[PDB]
């Protein structure tokens, strides 16, 4: 399990694998580990799945609720902390998520890292999950904000590659997103495999 | 466990006059992958070939003391070792650390070097030995390996079909566990060459 | 605890009770607000003036930062609304990181003046 | 309930062509004495239900007064409608599973026969709401040691005789009572058919030591 | 303090087609070393377009489908039509999920036809996570079936090999072979076969024996 | 388990029940709890399964080479102390509480208590394994001194027969076994042989 | 472990805080910001387990905004030090909040306060503080070189050495550093030091 | 593991399971669970398979010292003693349990070894995990002095019910007779339970797997 | 700590010890051990000391009531049934095995053993407490059918005696009492009114 | 933690330590050496826990050393590696050494040998390798940039890379680094690389 996410001048770019794990045993290797809120809203999938995917999913049905009351969307700053709320209740009961909400808002670019330990905060960067360590390494060499939209393409897949390459626990199909201003589109989705023979 | 902290999987299986073994690639601690060029078959012959998975440590002390004993064997006799024997060596050599045990299930695969019958075995971690028509296997995704080599093995394959069987089983077997995998090598033991290949795999 | 029925329908179509709140409405003070494009004026009328009166106690005009309001009737009834509206506005601050927009603290205090007429 | 005190030992059933046989013995055993030698560990439910229980006896007899209120509230109606077998088994499957999720389980495996509209009925219910039927059932040590001879005899012969079935579960019992420590030589056995519910009982087994002269 | 589960064994298996859903399961019920009964099949026909696969802790598979049938039978009556599969299936997870701290130990794996005609199989965990699937093994003996699967269905590892669709001749012979070994390899599943075939006709059944042992 | 050793004027009666369990399966249902140590001396076997029959090989050993450098038949009195060193120099090791019993021409029938510990004490009667609990107020009221040999035969199938009755943990036959100067004389009680108590019913 | 650092002037309090997020071998924000402002004379300085820290501290903020709704008026920072410790300790309930806080305040009458608090909510006003186990390492030079009329520009040469204590021999990366300060014209931000 | 013995006028019939089981998950299908030890003594173990094979490679490798240095073939009780005075020193933590039969210049005899070293003289055994079924068969059929095919076919029924009625025991009954005239060692006696017949063919032709380095190395 | 209670024609006798121990030191040495629950019920309390006389508390509150109500004298099978219910509902926190003796004009004498779990069961003889396991030997060996009054006293008294002698967290004097219709009778054996057995010395 | 990284070039091998000594919060020694020459050809590098490190390389030092003494010429880094191997697996003893190794040697028949260990005495050979947690953190650039034929100033530009990557993300400070190059002349020091 390895996702990253990182703001830059044209948007946000996300990317994850998708192999889910039941300790040695693989159980999957097509696993959605974006979860898609809302036409522009993203969330992300590490640690435990069924918790990652209920608590969005009724955010999801939060401010589809607010949209109809309030006649306007949601920020990234207010669904994130809805999203910390609700999971910051449950602290010490097991609980295992680790999330990125990424978004379009009047502050421009939206990545905030929320979890089930509670932590929320801001940031340029972020990559969660158990091979995320390698993911820091191959995405901030090559990070900065003036990055062109291919090579930033290029840069999420090669670092999810790497993540991908090193973790034992991590694998599968390298899914990428965009979300721009005027929604998110799909990018790709590539096996490990291929691009081992690509790189 | 003990055993999965390195990963780490061999197979063997039998053919109508070749016998073929391989073994993954993966040197692993629980995570983080170091190397992906790791041995574990070593030979102790000309048409004798011994795999060890599990604790990658474990490994190469029980093959050094191993090749130790083996030597000198060899040495006193004035002949090659017969796999049988062989097989006894090994576990004598694992129960000697009855309460101590060693964390290694060592798989043998190998021709007789006189009538050239096939032998393939394994054993335990402490030393039963499993002599088997058909095919042992030995490592962290052993249901995985049960799995593929109960449905595709036939018996009285031809070296050609019998290296399509255990590479299908190993290629298809490891890209279900997690710790192991990272490349594969194959030997095919013939009665008058040894074939070693290495495969393409997933890498992830 | 006490749960009889108040507000309930007269032989044609008048709830009595709102009808007398809305009297209740008709003797209070008179209030003006007038929108221009850059800024809002309000004005409230003065009750009973009494020049013995300490002014600062009797101010009729924040609710957050942003927004203030108007009323006319009954003056604990406005304290209360006022007092309901603060509380509403800061929970808002408290889960959104924004401050209030006067649409949805509006919608609270007009479906709290119906919540008490059924 | 976390601790069972006053126990009880296996309880037997089988399908015939007919009816249903259950048998148990009449011990209550305390840890390892044999504290109480005549209680009665099956109970007859109604005409067509007999029901026998394993494991703690506190929760058999307060499964016997939860259920004979049901059937006698059920028999004030009087409107002609009795509770078939697999109603009973489902309701008891929802009080054992409903007792089993607050943590505090009845702690007992039970074994309901009955015979309505014809067919036989063999259920059973454990203190988890593990339930299903067989054409044999087996509980505690019956599983490992009576179960074999049931299921060997019916793969032989799927439709048994009256007298076939009742022979059966004696020569079961007798072996439960050469291999099971906390057994006794005192049980009871319960039919239902086409007539009603029977116990009979007190009976006893009828021992064979001749391999006590084959030591040496 | 009662150890509240035990693993009553069982794999499950289901396989989406172009226009079909088989699901097939073992019906031997286990108990560490004991065998309680061999015909428990573990499909339960859920409406006409759904069945659905059981597999885990025995008490908890027969209480969620007294939960289901009962939602279903709540649908019908204030929606005045038959749920769809993917309607099931976000039941499913709302009721999985609704325990999250004691959960129902049970692997569900949802088969059928969706509103178009395609199969569609939806595998859940016991926590209440979805996804749509081709093929799933579930249950016990899963380490054995899935990798001859992803052989013999996804077609990785295979080259110079034409990727044909899902006939159902081929698709009920792989059914049968992957169910012959796990019986020779696993302890936990034997002693039949039931295959749910969802087609538009309707559902049927075909029994095969397994190892007995 | 339920062993018991009666002293009565010339020699001792012996009795053990027949079933070992092992949890609460009967892994043996016609077990033979009675060990010659010599010709006339018996030891019984109560509590570890391992250890009582261990030291015993050990105990016959040193007991039949003693007997024949010192020309004579051994004494009881010498194959209880060679218990009690033994038993207890190795007695965490152990848990073995043996009644030994037998006779010797010197000083007459003799039963010897060694419980768990390496201690030794020559009582009357002695009762042992687990079912003695329920049996210990039966012998305390039925023990005349000085009862005959068919006395102390009914007296000991008599206090087996309820100590098998209550205690789930023993069962099967009552082996008796009579040690006196004429020799040893064995029986099996079995079936109806055994004496029957009849249940308190109504 | 995060750090902080408060000392009380004068007529003024200086306080500092690392701006470092970590995640149990790696930092996960470079410009994190510690500081909360509760009104125009208070800040609450606020480090511990995470997701306490952030919900404690916008409970008690709203509460503090709320007062000053509905009053018209700012709590002085004994009434809003008491305030905090008050809904810390309520600590033995179902809800206990492993914060560790310092506040600093500005009031018209009684001038510069400084409060330190740990997560027993034990409350202890103090001339300067310290948290985080880089407080061990820098409040021995507090003790060496505080007087109690330092004027501002010692402060900030005080802090720089104590920051430099934490860059030589403090184990763990703190790089980056931000200041606040507080008077009677409001709340202050000075330049980030940097290493 | 199901194991069983009995005693007949004869001698002693032994039988066995194959299944050996590592985890939850077939192992072995074809395990040889009837040891050799004398040319008259035979050595059921059950439990830990590698210490009840090492246990029956020492203990037949002191009975061919034995043998020879008397010249006479060996008694079952020698074989007795030394594994109970093995298995006591090592006080169980070999987890053999053992069934050991043999006929003598006495008769036959059958003992049962648990593996602290405690050994019971009996009738009739069953060892392993479906020992009560076979147990069970034994309770109900067994007779004193009986014949030799009455008692091949009550083990073998025993062996039966305890192959279908457990998961840890399967696919095989391997027999043995042992008795004064003669010597019987009848493996397998009968196959209950059969592999299904494989419905499709994954035969893969040359070329399917992809190769990335090859080496011939050749021999004489 | 043992209670006895033997059913004959007429009614029942009971007996108990009067030896209280907390550890290994004696806390009471007179300590009676009999509880009227009724005018002719007695119930009898081994285990916990504070939960047989907290719950007797209650079924006496409750027996009384009920008798008043129903204007006959309680059954012994009601007294025996409201502990059944009671130590069952509780059973969690009490160590409570009670054994109820008494007499009622339609039943005539009655022994309950209601042992730890709340259960309920008629015996002829019910032995309780720590040193039963002592006695139940001599009590299957030595019960008749149909005992008379004084054969049932020298009953209790002797298998008594034997427990007292044997246990060492029992002893005392032995009380006992025999509840009859005419009323009951009680009575104390102390010192060389208790039964005495020699012991089993060398000869 | 400790911190390792070894580069196998095509003619050299390029290692780096990171030169920091600390107890539980703070650091004692900045100018740790923990690069133990074994001879003209071999270093051992040598971290984990403490006590076992210095004593288990001096041990196996004066064994490399006594084999020259007692032949006249030096082992070869397999040989040497080998050696060490043993005496650290013979683990199953009292006894325990919980040391992370790399060992760097040139043979003069294979040219550069690079041999990863962890405490468990498995031996790897690898073109790189790392411990440390940083491990996890500069193992993927690694991966991300080396091929086989790096020419040594392009080794140098990948260290920087990793090391910059240290100061970066990772939480521990470790600010100054020591290089070596082992190549067919000796052993080479370069300059300390330092932030």
């Amino acid at each position: 399990t390895t996702t990253l996410a990182f703001k830059f001048r044209h948007g946000v770019i996300v990317a994850a694998d998708s192999r889910a794990t039941a300790g040695a045993y693989i159980a999957s290797q097509t696993v959605k580990k974006v979860i898609e809120i809302n036409p522009y809203l993203l969330g992300t999938m590490a640690g435990g799945a069924a918790d990652c995917s209920f608590w969005e999913r009724l955010l999801a049905r939060q401010c589809r609720i607010y949209e109809l009351r309030n006649k306007e969307r949601i920020s990234v700053a207010a669904a994130s902390k809805l999203l910390a709320n609700m999971v910051y209740q449950y602290k010490g009961m097991g609980l295992s998520m680790g999330t990125m909400i990424c978004g379009w808002d009047k502050r421009g670019p939206g990545l905030y890292y929320v979890d089930s330990e509670g932590n929320r905060i801001s940031g340029a960067t972020f990559s969660v999950g158990s091979g995320s360590v390698y993911a820091y390494g191959v995405m901030d060499r090559g990070y900065s904000y003036d990055l062109e939209v291919e090579q930033a393409y290029d840069l999420a897949r090669r670092a999810i590659y790497q993540a991908t390459y090193r973790d034992a626990y991590s694998g599968g199909a390298v899914n990428l997103y965009h979300v721009r201003e005027d929604g998110w589109i799909r990018v790709s989705s590539d096996n490990v495999a291929d691009l081992h023979e690509k790189y | 466990s003990i055993m999965s902290y390195n990963g780490g999987a061999v197979m063997a299986m039998k053919g109508k006059n070749c016998v073929a073994i391989a073994a993954d690639r993966r040197f692993g601690i629980q995570a983080q992958m170091v190397t992906t060029d790791f041995q574990k078959i070593f030979p102790m012959g000309d048409r004798l070939y011994i795999g060890l998975a599990g604790l990658a440590t474990d490994v190469q002390t029980v093959a050094q003391r191993l090749k130790f004993r083996l030597n000198l064997y060899e040495l006193k006799e004035g002949r090659q070792i017969k796999p049988y024997t062989l097989m006894s060596m090994v576990a004598n050599l694992l129960y000697e650390k009855r309460f101590g045990p060693y964390y290694t299930e060592p798989v043998i695969a190998g021709l007789d070097p006189k009538t050239f019958k096939p032998f393939i075995c394994s054993l335990d971690l402490i030393g039963c030995p499993m002599v088997t028509d058909d095919f042992v296997v030995s490592g962290t995704c052993a249901e995985q390996m049960y799995g593929m080599c109960e449905s595709l093995w036939e018996p009285n394959m031809d070296p050609d079909h019998l290296f399509e069987t255990i590479s299908q089983a190993m290629l298809n077997a490891v890209d279900r566990d997690a710790v192991s995998g990272m490349g594969v090598i194959v030997h095919i033991i013939e009665k008058d060459k040894i074939t070693t290949r290495t495969l393409k795999a997933r890498m992830d | 605890s006490y749960d009889r029925a108040i507000t309930v329908f007269s032989p044609d179509g008048h709830l009595f009770q709102v009808e007398y709140a809305q009297e209740a409405v008709k003797k209070g003070s008179t209030a003006v607000g007038v929108r221009g494009r850059d800024i809002v004026v309000l004005g409230v009328e003065k009750k009973s003036v009494a020049k013995l009166q300490d002014e600062r106690t009797v101010r009729k005009i924040a609710l957050d930062d942003n927004v203030c309001m108007a009323f006319a009737g009954l003056t604990a009834d406005a304290r209360i609304v006022i007092n309901r509206a603060r509380v509403e506005c800061q929970s808002h601050r408290l889960t959104v990181e924004d401050p209030v927009t006067v649409e949805y603290i509006t919608r609270y205090i007009a479906s709290l003046k119906q919540r008490y007429t059924q | 309930t976390q601790n069972p005190m006053v126990t009880g030992t296996s309880v037997l059933g089988v399908k015939f062509e007919g009816g249903v046989v259950i048998a148990a013995d009449m011990l209550g055993s305390y840890g390892s004495l044999a504290r109480f030698r005549n209680i009665s560990r099956i109970m007859r439910v109604n005409n067509s239900t007999m029901l026998g229980a394993s494991g703690d006896y506190a929760d058999f007899q307060y499964l016997k007064q939860v259920l004979g209120q049901m059937v006698i509230d059920e028999e004030l109606l009087g409107d002609g409608h009795s509770y078939s077998p697999r109603a009973i088994h489902s309701w008891l499957t929802r009080a054992m599973y409903s007792r089993r999720s607050k943590m505090n389980p009845l702690w007992n495996t039970m074994v309901i026969g009955g015979y309505a509209d014809g067919e036989s009925f063999l259920g059973y219910v454990d203190m988890l709401g593990v339930a299903y039927e067989a054409p044999s059932l087996a509980t505690g040590y019956g599983a490992y040691l009576a179960q074999p001879l049931l299921r060997e005899v019916l793969e032989k012969q799927p439709v048994l005789s009256q007298t076939e079935a009742r022979d059966l579960v004696e020569r079961c019992m007798r072996v439960l009572y050469y291999r099971d420590a906390r057994s006794y030589n005192r049980f009871q056995i319960a039919t239902v058919t086409e007539k009603g519910v029977e116990i009979e009982g007190p009976l006893s087994t009828e021992t064979n030591w001749d391999i006590a002269h084959m030591i040496s | 303090r009662f150890s509240p589960y035990v693993f009553n064994g069982g794999t499950i298996l289901a396989i989406a087609g172009e226009d079909f859903a088989i699901v097939a399961s073992d019906t031997r019920l286990s108990e560490g070393f004991s065998i309680h009964t061999r015909d428990s099949p573990k499909c339960y026909k859920l409406t006409d377009k759904t069945v659905i696969g059981c597999s885990g802790f025995h008490g908890d598979c027969l209480t969620l489908t007294k939960i289901i049938e009962a939602r279903l039978k709540m649908y019908k009556h204030s929606n005045n039509k038959a749920m769809t599969t993917g309607a099931i299936a976000a039941m499913l997870s709302t009721i999985l999920y609704s325990r999250r701290f004691f959960p129902y130990y049970v692997y569900n794996i949802i088969g059928g036809l969706d509103e178009e005609g395609k199969g569609a199989v939806y595998s859940f965990d016991p926590v209440g996570s979805y996804q749509r699937d081709s093929f799933k093994a579930g249950g016990s003996a899963s380490a054995m079936l899935q990798p001859l699967l992803d052989n013999q269905v996804g077609f990785k590892n295979m080259q110079n090999v034409e990727h044909v669709p899902l006939s159902l001749d081929r698709a009920m012979r792989l059914v049968k072979d992957v169910f012959i070994s796990a019986a020779e390899r696993d302890v936990y599943t034997g002693d039949a076969l039931r295959i749910c075939i969802v087609t538009k006709e309707g559902i049927r059944e075909e029994t095969v024996s397994l190892r007995k042992d | 388990t339920t062993i018991m050793a009666v002293q009565f004027d010339g020699g001792v009666v012996l009795g053990a029940d027949s079933r070992t369990t092992t949890g609460s399966y009967i892994a043996n249902r016609v077990t033979d709890k009675l060990t010659p140590i010599h010709d006339r001396i018996f030891c019984c076997r109560s509590g570890s399964a391992a250890d009582t029959q261990a030291v015993a090989d050990a105990v016959t050993y040193q007991l039949g080479f003693h007997s024949i450098e010192l020309n004579e038949p051994p004494l009881v009195h010498t194959a209880a102390s060679l218990f009690k060193e033994m038993c207890y120099r190795y007695r965490e090791d152990l848990m073995a509480g043996i009644i030994i019993a037998g006779w010797d021409p010197q000083e007459g029938g003799q039963v010897y208590s060694v419980p768990m510990g390496g201690m030794m004490v020559r009582q009357s009667f002695a009762i042992g394994g687990s079912g003695s609990s329920y049996i210990y107020g039966y012998v305390d009221a039925t023990y005349r001194e000085g009862m005959t040999k068919e006395e102390c035969l009914q007296f000991t199938a008599n206090a087996l027969a309820l100590a098998m009755e209550r205690d789930g943990s023993s069962g099967g036959v009552i082996r008796l076994a009579a040690i006196a100067e004429s020799g040893v004389e064995r029986q099996v009680l079995l079936g109806d042989q055994i004496p029957k108590f009849a249940v308190a019913t109504l | 472990m995060e750090y902080l650092i408060g000392i009380q002037g004068p007529d003024y309090v200086l306080v500092a805080s690392d701006r470092v997020a970590a995640s149990n071998i790696v930092q996960m924000k470079d410009d994190h910001d510690k500081m909360f402002k509760m009104s125009e004379k208070i800040l609450l300085l606020c480090v511990g387990e995470a997701g306490d820290t952030v919900q404690f501290a916008e409970y008690i903020q709203k509460n503090v905004q709320l007062y000053k709704m509905r009053n018209g008026y700012e709590l002085s920072p004994t009434a809003a030090a008491n305030f905090t410790r008050r809904n810390l300790a309520d600590l033995r309930s179902r809800t206990p909040y492993h914060v560790n806080l310092l506040l600093a305040g500005y009031d018209e009458h009684e001038g510069p306060a400084l409060y330190y608090m740990d997560y027993l909510a034990a409350l202890a006003k103090a001339p300067f503080a310290a948290h985080g186990y880089g407080a061990f390492l820098t409040l021995s030079i507090l003790d060496r070189y505080y007087t109690p009329t330092i004027s501002r520009e010692r402060a900030v040469e005080l802090l720089r050495k104590c920051l430099e204590e934490l860059q030589k021999r403090f184990i763990l990366n703190l790089p980056t550093f931000s200041v606040r300060i507080i008077d009677k014209n409001g709340i202050h931000d000075l330049d980030n030091i940097s290493f | 593991t199901t194991i069983a013995g009995v005693v007949y006028k004869d001698g002693i019939v032994l039988g066995a399971d194959t299944r050996a089981t590592e985890g939850m998950v077939v192992a072995d299908k074809n395990c040889s669970k009837i040891h050799f030890i004398s040319p008259n003594i035979y050595c059921c173990g059950a439990g830990t398979a590698a210490d009840t094979d090492m246990t029956t490679q020492l203990i037949s490798s002191n009975l061919e010292l034995h043998s020879l240095s008397t010249g006479r073939l060996p008694r079952v009780v020698t074989a007795n003693r030394m594994l109970k005075q093995m298995l006591f020193r090592y006080q169980g933590y070999i987890g053999a349990a053992l069934v050991l039969g043999g006929v003598d210049v006495t008769g036959p005899h059958l003992y049962s070894i648990y593996p602290h070293g405690s050994t019971d003289k009996l009738p009739y055994v069953t060892m392993g995990s479906g020992s009560l079924a076979a147990m069970a068969v034994f309770e109900d059929k067994f007779r004193p002095d009986m014949e030799e095919e009455e008692a091949k076919n009550l083990v073998s029924e025993a062996i039966a019910a305890g192959i279908f009625n457990d998961l840890g025991s399967g696919s095989n009954i391997d027999l043995c007779v042992i008795s004064k005239n003669k010597l019987d060692f009848l493996r397998p006696y009968t196959v209950p339970n059969k592999k299904g017949t494989r419905l499709g063919r994954y035969r893969c032709e040359k070329g399917t797997t992809a190769v990335l380095t090859e080496k011939i190395t050749p021999l004489e």
